[PDB]
């Protein structure tokens, strides 16, 4: 009984891929092929956030392309001002373990979490001079690896028990769980509607989950190694991951397989961050060398790179208008390029 | 005529020292420009002042060497006074650097001052000078020859003048000589003493590392410090300034060396 | 035992199995649409002047 | 630098700047020391008075007028090397191993080789600790350290067995720069506050001396 279930799942699984390999007429290069790649991209360090004593774990822009947040294991969370190197707070973590942070698209509210299995609401609207633990949400039983502001009373978060689980910030409790990893979640990604979002875990694969729904859509497996990064495509029809086989690769929604590789024989390091341009044409991934490679998200060849760290570069982000990207680093020194 | 000689072997290993320790204050300023993170470190700030003390004070011999018996008489008046003062400038930081050996390795925990590098720089600086000001309220420089057992010039400077009675200038180079070579001698005894003291409480009695490093550390700087005291105690006669411009040129040459290996990845 | 989880995964699968497919040629038309589409907006990709760039 | 709002923060900055500089020097002056170890062998009773205070526990013990934080990183139940490099900045590594039985003793010897050879923790010092030597002296009479290390062939003592055994976890050094503090706690009349200052002392030191070239 149990024999032939796993036969049954082996030639559903079969078809599947012999799906997919039907589905694949042409390969990406050879349709982009035709296409004038871009000049060579310097960018330059235009202001430099210091203040962070330890290692900086996760940052994230605002969506006023102003504003951002860091996180490191000094247990400070420092909402900066990245026109003018301004510190507009500084917030006291009560665990100095934390590896994500998160800015709510309204601007209203900040998240941590970590290593305490809680996902703190600070907020930062009050009527007094004075940031507040609003509400933690405690119902993990491993460490948070990431988490996203759906509206300012609704958040998602992965964790390290395998499931991610939708939040009410108001009550406290689940109101879903994302469950069907079998290793841990790593990192997710939100859609540019809010309504789907996907996920990596250290099982090598990347689950599309739909939102109201609580169930899964479809999954993706390409990778050999764990996966870190996760970042959806603009339009929200595709999105790439990092991983450490110290390739990125780019999959895609519709058709359910992945389009590109992005690899070099001199990268031997694993994918720390990955983000995407305003457009999508630039593929930016923070490495373990220390190195910020800047990809052509449809040639394949690497453009630029951003090589201004003096340790690894943790986090990575581009503002929501696509006017700079601010790479957080393991030597504590946030850095704007444009 | 040993003028000649003297005059131009004691420029050239001045000039050699000078040459590496310039290029340690280049790197210098290249590690601290091309590198964040650098800046708040105080050992290399020691260093690099220790390095440049002893370049001022090459340049003010080579100075007082190269136009000797040339000038008025108030002019190497405070020539003289300035050699004297980047010599005690050079000791000084030698000292220094002891005592942050000794913070390192002796008082281990909650080593943490304000302004550390300003207090260290100002007494390095100032201290000297009010040695300085001091031993000129006396009008004690002037002429300085040097006979050689012949009574002929076999060198002309204007180093501390002889006025029958030479307080100043044993108190005041000898004597400041001492103090300091005193004050690094404690300090790298209490630092043996502690090192083989946990050699004991932490049951790793021989295996130990810091047992080899201590002792390493020892047999350098007492190296450093009876090469300095030969280069002072003995006069500058012929057959012996060979010796003291090698001195010299080894004394640049581990500067540099030392500080781009222990600063270059 | 794991029987459970199975019939749950086998259901998933074939849950995931029967859903529409597209050609690739479509997507990568589709990524290079919007590719060039709004190439004119990407203040990363064309670099603009000191006098707009509020980071000069 | 010149409005009013750019002035109110500016002032803001600098007041933070001025806490952000008060805690970073007042933060400095603790050692931190990850405490490792397979589960019963006391790792929860290293120090008598330690104050404790799942995820990574904490406790905060001080002695001699300096701070020390020991953090228990069992009960994560996670990918151990997904979050280990968040402690890649400790002094040192205690290791607490149950003396008194004979199960556990590969597991700690595996975990252990796990622990000494990784990447993040490669010039770490460890301070080994042997909980339960009495017990273990009293059982050693009974089982002979055969049936638990089978390639051991030497007297059968107290003090020839100890040794094998720190001697048999010291082999998986396979890394100069870094020294094992061994100990071995009786668990029952031991004060071992002291042995942590001592190896804490000497491993800063040789930290600061090979900051200055000695090598
Ligand atoms: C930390 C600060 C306060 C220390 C300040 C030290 C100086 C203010 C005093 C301490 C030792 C004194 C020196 C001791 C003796 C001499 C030698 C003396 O030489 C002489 O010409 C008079 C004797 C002689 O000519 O034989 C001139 C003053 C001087 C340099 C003194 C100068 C003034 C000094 C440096
Ligand atoms: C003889 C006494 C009375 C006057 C001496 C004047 C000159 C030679 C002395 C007095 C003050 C000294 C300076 C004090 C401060 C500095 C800045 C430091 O970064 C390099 C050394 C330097 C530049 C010193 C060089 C020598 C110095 C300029
Ligand atoms: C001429 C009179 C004042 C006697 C000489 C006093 C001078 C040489 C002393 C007194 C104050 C000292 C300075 C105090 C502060 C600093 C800033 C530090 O970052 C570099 C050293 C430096 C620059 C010192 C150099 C030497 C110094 C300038
Ligand atoms: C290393 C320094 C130190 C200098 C000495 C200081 C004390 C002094 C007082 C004296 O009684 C006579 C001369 C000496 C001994 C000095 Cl001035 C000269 O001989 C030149 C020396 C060594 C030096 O400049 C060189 O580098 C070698 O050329
Ligand atoms: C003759 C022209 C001037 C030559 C100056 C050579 C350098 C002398 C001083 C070296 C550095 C002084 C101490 C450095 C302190 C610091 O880096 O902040
Ligand atoms: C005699 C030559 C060497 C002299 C050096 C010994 C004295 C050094 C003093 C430097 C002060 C450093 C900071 C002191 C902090 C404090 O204790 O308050
Ligand atoms: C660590 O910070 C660097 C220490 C390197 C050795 C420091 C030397 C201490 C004693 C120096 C004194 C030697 C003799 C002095 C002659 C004037």
């Amino acid at each position: 009984e149990l024999d032939q279930l796993r036969q049954e799942a082996e030639q559903l699984k079969n078809q599947i891929r012999d799906a997919r390999k039907a589905c694949a007429d042409a390969t990406l290069s050879q349709i982009t092929n035709n296409i004038d790649p871009v000049g060579r991209i310097q960018m330059r360090t235009r202001r430099t956030l210091r203040g962070h004593l330890a290692k900086i774990y996760a940052m994230h822009w605002g969506t006023d392309s102003r504003l951002l947040v860091s996180a490191s294991q000094d247990g400070k969370l420092i909402i900066w001002d990245s026109y003018t190197t301004n510190k507009v707070h500084a917030i006291p973590l009560r665990s100095s373990w934390v590896m994500t942070c998160a800015y709510a698209p309204s601007g209203n509210y900040v998240a941590c979490g970590g290593l305490d299995n809680i996902c703190s609401i600070y907020n930062l609207k009050t009527r007094e001079g004075n940031v507040r633990v609003s509400r933690e949400l405690a119902g993990h039983t491993g460490y948070l690896s990431c988490c996203r502001f759906l509206d300012d009373n609704q958040i998602v978060t992965s964790s390290g028990d395998t499931t991610c689980a939708l939040w009410d910030i108001e009550t406290g409790q689940q109101t879903t769980t994302f469950t069907g990893h079998t290793g841990d979640v790593m990192s997710l990604s939100l859609a540019p509607d809010t309504r789907l979002f996907v996920s990596g875990a250290c099982d090598a694969s990347a689950k599309l989950w739909d939102v109201r729904e609580g169930m899964c859509r479809q999954t993706f497996t390409g990778h050999e190694s764990d996966i870190n990064a996760i970042c959806f495509f603009p339009n929200g029809n595709a999105f790439a991951t990092g991983s450490d086989d110290a390739t990125c690769r780019l999959f895609d929604l519709r058709a359910d397989q992945e389009l590109m590789t992005y690899s070099h024989d001199n990268i031997i390091c694993g994918i720390t961050s990955v983000s995407f341009s305003k457009s999508g044409r630039l593929l930016l991934a923070g490495y373990d060398d220390f190195n910020c490679n800047v990809w052509d998200a449809l040639k394949a060849d690497r453009a630029g790179v951003l090589a201004g760290h003096d340790n690894r570069v943790s986090c990575l982000g581009v503002t929501d208008d696509g006017m700079a990207v601010a790479t957080g680093s393991w030597d504590s020194f946030l850095k704007i390029w444009n | 005529s040993t003028v000649h000689i003297l005059t131009r072997i004691s420029q050239a290993g001045c000039g050699v020292s000078m040459i590496f320790l310039a290029f340690t204050i280049i790197l210098y300023a290249f590690l601290r420009l091309s590198r964040e993170r650098f800046k708040s470190e105080d050992a290399p700030k020691i260093h690099v002042a220790l390095g440049g003390s002893l370049f001022l004070l090459n340049l003010a011999f080579l100075v007082n060497v190269g136009s000797g018996s040339k000038g008025s008489d108030a002019a190497c008046w405070a020539r003289g006074a300035v050699f004297h003062y980047f010599l005690l400038c050079a000791f000084t930081w030698m000292g220094l650097e002891a005592f942050h050996l000794y913070l390192l390795a002796v008082r281990v925990f909650n080593t943490y001052f304000g302004h550390y590098f300003l207090k260290l720089s100002l007494v390095g600086w100032g201290l000297p000078a009010l040695m300085v000001i001091g031993t000129g309220s006396a009008n004690s420089y002037g002429l300085y020859t040097i006979r050689d057992r012949e009574n002929r010039t076999s060198l002309e400077l204007c180093w501390f003048r002889e006025g029958t009675t030479m307080y100043a200038l044993y108190i005041t180079v000898h004597g400041y000589f001492l103090i300091t070579f005193l004050f690094g001698m404690v300090v790298l005894a209490l630092v043996v003493w502690k090192i083989f003291t946990l050699s004991r409480a932490t049951a790793v009695k021989e295996r130990g590392k810091n047992r080899k490093k201590v002792l390493t550390l020892l047999g350098l700087s007492s190296l450093v410090g009876v090469t300095w005291g030969l280069a002072i105690f003995t006069p500058l006669g012929l057959s012996t300034v060979y010796i003291f411009a090698l001195f010299n040129s080894l004394q640049g040459v581990f500067i540099c060396c030392w500080f781009t290996i222990l600063y270059l990845p | 035992a794991s029987i459970a989880q199975a019939r749950k995964l086998v259901e998933q699968l074939k849950m995931e199995a029967n859903i529409d497919r597209i050609k690739v040629s479509k997507a990568a038309a589709d990524l290079m649409a919007y590719c060039e589409a709004h190439a004119k907006e990407d203040p990363l990709l064309t670099p603009v002047p000191a006098s707009e760039n509020p980071f000069r | 630098t010149l409005s009013a709002e750019e002035r109110a923060a500016l002032e803001r900055s600098k007041a933070i700047e001025k806490n952000l500089k008060e805690d970073g020097i007042s933060a400095a002056k603790d050692v931190k020391l990850l405490l490792l170890g397979a589960d019963n062998s006391g790792k929860s009773t290293i120090v008598k008075q330690m104050k404790i205070i799942t995820g990574i526990v904490e406790t905060h013990f001080t002695f001699k007028n300096l701070h020390f934080r020991l953090f228990d990183v069992g009960g994560q139940r996670s990918e151990r090397k997904k979050w280990i490099h968040c402690f890649e900045d400790v002094t040192a590594i205690i290791f607490c191993v149950d003396l008194s039985d004979y199960n556990r003793m590969h597991e700690s010897l595996m975990l252990f080789d796990s622990i000494c050879n990784n990447k993040f923790f490669i010039d770490t010092s460890i301070i080994l600790f042997l909980n339960k030597k009495d017990l273990f002296g009293e059982k050693i009479k009974k089982s002979p350290l055969t049936i638990c290390f089978p390639e051991y062939t030497g007297p059968n003592t107290y003090e020839d067995a100890a040794a094998y055994i720190q001697a048999q976890f010291e082999s998986k050094n396979r890394s100069p720069n870094k020294e094992i503090y061994c100990h071995m706690t009786c668990a029952t009349d031991t004060n071992n506050a002291q042995v942590i200052f001592d190896a804490v002392t000497d491993i800063i030191i040789a930290n600061n001396l090979r900051g200055c070239g000695l090598y």
